[PDB]
RNA sequence: ACACCAACGGCGAAAGCACUCUGCUGGGCCGACACUGACACUGAGAGACGAAAGCUAGGGGAGCGAAUGGGAUUAGAUACCCCAGUAGUCCUAGCCGUAAACGAUGGAUACUAGGCGCUGUGCGUAUCGACCCGUGCAGUGUUGUAGCUAACGCGUUAAGUAUCCCGCCUGGGGAGUACGUUCGCAAGAAUGAAACUCAAAGGAAUUGACGGGGGCCCGCACAAGCGGUGGAGCAUGUGGUUUAAUUCG
């Protein structure tokens, strides 16, 4: 073993914001639409 | 005692404000856990990495009378506790084979409660 | 603000030593420095008298043990106050050292400022009196908070 | 201000002050800053009154109310209004925003 | 209830519609002349559908959660926070017919630069097979010429140029209220005034100020020291009180 950590590096894979995503409420496209826009711009 | 065998899965409840560092076998016959509050302090000291780091060191301390080798980590949830865990089974540094998670992945299934708005 | 032109630090007016002219520049009050000199080398002259080591030696063994290696910062996120532990410099703790070790000197009673400084200097040379209890309770208040960063 | 509350400082200037004013002082600005649970440390009340009938200019009554207070910083409110009672009581409205100000500003 | 797929994506007239599969069935788009020969557009009144909450009847009830109850913050808290939690949420059969039911843009046809896209099909190139290029159309999007516009902007999906058809508007309150009538199990929906009163009510843009909106940078501004005031005594100034005056500022 080394000190390396490779748990959090491959976590963001599938990030666990989608467990701080799915806390609060249910609410639709407003908020799906500011999640899911700055969501489809961090990715491009 | 227990079954004395030097191989066991370890689980982390990595809550949002807490952590629980539990060990266990393969069936599931818990040999120990030790959390946050388990470890002295409560409140919103709880759930920070010197939580985790504690919790942990104080949870697998124990497990001495085994002297498990092959060890393997099984972690759940979201929270500032997992980091600072890993880095104390590491530094306690046991055959750790493989950690991973298990934290629920819900398919849309039931409506989370209302957003804070604090 | 930037910063501070580096520094200009002397050394003892009889020794040459940085340490103790900066304790003597740190016993002065209020322009008297021919004083503060007289209250530093009669507090050498009483501690070549009680003990017979340097007092180079038994100061700075003195005040290894008054200087703290972390302390409390209470500083604040987003309108929250973490009593959260910031590791202090060197000379940072030098600076301290010396000023728990005076005022705690400024304290203790009996007799002039030469058996003062002499009584609570060999209390910092043997881990009692008050200037290293006082390291131990400003360390052992950061001691007691690790669970912020 | 008539017990445990906020020291009470008047100041006179071109009017002879009488019951009905520094009562209606500290029963409006006191009364109205009497559920505060604050220990703000001076209040000054400077009410002056100017022109009409008195000399050249409307007829005036202007109060300012200034609270040296602990609970972050100095506030004062200066207003001008046709009566004294008007103005103490629009200066005690304003001062009402303003002591909710700090303790609103006070969260978390 | 249906994660990733999910896309500035596809479909529906709108509301809406996403785990998959099957069945019945609507609608769209494209080609050949294969057929009829103006059968077209709009639509008063009318009829249908119509998110969510609501109501009748019966199921069902894990999560969430009005009301409620307790704890906290608070001067106070019927509220934001937290813990329980009922109607409701889902389904069957209905009623209700309103929403920022929004593209804040009724529908239809004809005509008027381009660039960058996406979706569906069609032709030619290329291979002979997936590509790939141009295109013929239909739909969807983004910058944009002309023109219009009070401006912001819209711009072949016009808010352009014209033609047709229907609705609705004529200052702001009063007031979507009063009264009447119809509908509705009720909740209410629809139709819809006036008396009186005001000289404004509004839109777009600009300049400032302000924000418990950002971003940046100084200042003994905070932090780090050092020394004080506030405690005591006195000197002095002010306010108040008193006095014939305690001059006035």
């Amino acid at each position: 073993n080394e000190e390396r950590l490779l748990n959090r590096f491959r976590r963001e894979v599938m990030r666990a914001g989608v467990i701080q995503e799915c806390k609060r409420r249910r609410y639709f496209e407003n908020k799906q639409e500011e999640k899911k826009r700055k969501h489809r711009e961090a990715a491009k | 005692s227990a079954r004395k065998i030097p191989k066991g899965v370890i689980h982390v409840q990595a809550s949002f404000n807490n952590t629980i560092v539990t060990v266990t076998d393969v069936r599931g016959r818990v040999v120990s856990w030790a959390s946050a509050g388990t470890c002295g302090f409560r409140g919103t000291k709880r759930g920070t990495p010197f939580a985790a780091q504690t919790a942990a060191g104080n949870a697998i301390r124990t497990v001495v009378e085994q002297g498990m080798q092959r060890a393997e980590v099984m972690i759940k949830g979201p929270g500032l506790g997992r980091d600072a865990a890993l880095r104390a089974i590491r530094r306690s540094g046991i055959l750790l084979s493989f950690v991973r998670d298990v934290t629920p992945m819900p398919h849309n299934g039931c409506r989370p409660p209302k957003k804070r708005r604090v | 603000r930037g910063t501070v032109e580096e520094k200009t630090a002397k050394s003892d007016p009889i020794y040459r030593n940085r340490l103790v002219n900066m304790l003597v520049n740190r016993i002065l009050k209020h322009g008297k420095k021919s004083l503060a000199y007289q209250i530093l080398y009669r507090a050498v002259k009483k501690i070549q008298q009680k003990t017979e080591t340097n007092p180079l030696s038994v100061l700075r063994q003195a005040i290894r043990g008054v200087t703290p290696d972390i302390a409390v910062k209470a500083r604040r996120v987003g309108g929250s106050t973490h009593q959260v532990p910031i590791e202090i410099g060197s000379t940072q703790g030098k600076a301290l050292a010396i000023r728990w070790l005076l005022g705690a000197a400024r304290k203790r009673p009996g007799r002039n400022m030469a058996f003062k400084l002499s009584s609570e200097l060999v209390d910092a040379a043997k881990g009692s009196g008050d200037a290293v209890r006082k390291k131990e309770e400003t360390h052992r208040m950061a001691e007691a908070n690790r669970a912020f960063a | 201000g008539p017990l445990s509350s906020v020291k009470l400082i008047l100041q006179g200037r071109n009017l002879e002050v009488s019951d009905n004013v520094r009562s209606h002082v500290e029963d409006k600005v006191g009364k109205s800053v009497a559920k505060h649970s604050h220990l703000v440390r001076e209040v000054d009340v400077r009410l002056s009154a100017r022109g009409g009938d008195l000399s050249k200019g409307p007829k005036l009554r202007r109060c300012e109310v200034t609270l040296f207070t602990k609970r972050h910083g100095v506030i004062r409110a200066e207003e001008d209004a046709e009566s004294l009672y008007s103005s103490i009581d629009l200066v005690s409205s304003i001062i009402q925003r303003k002591l909710r100000k700090i303790k609103d500003k006070v969260s978390d």
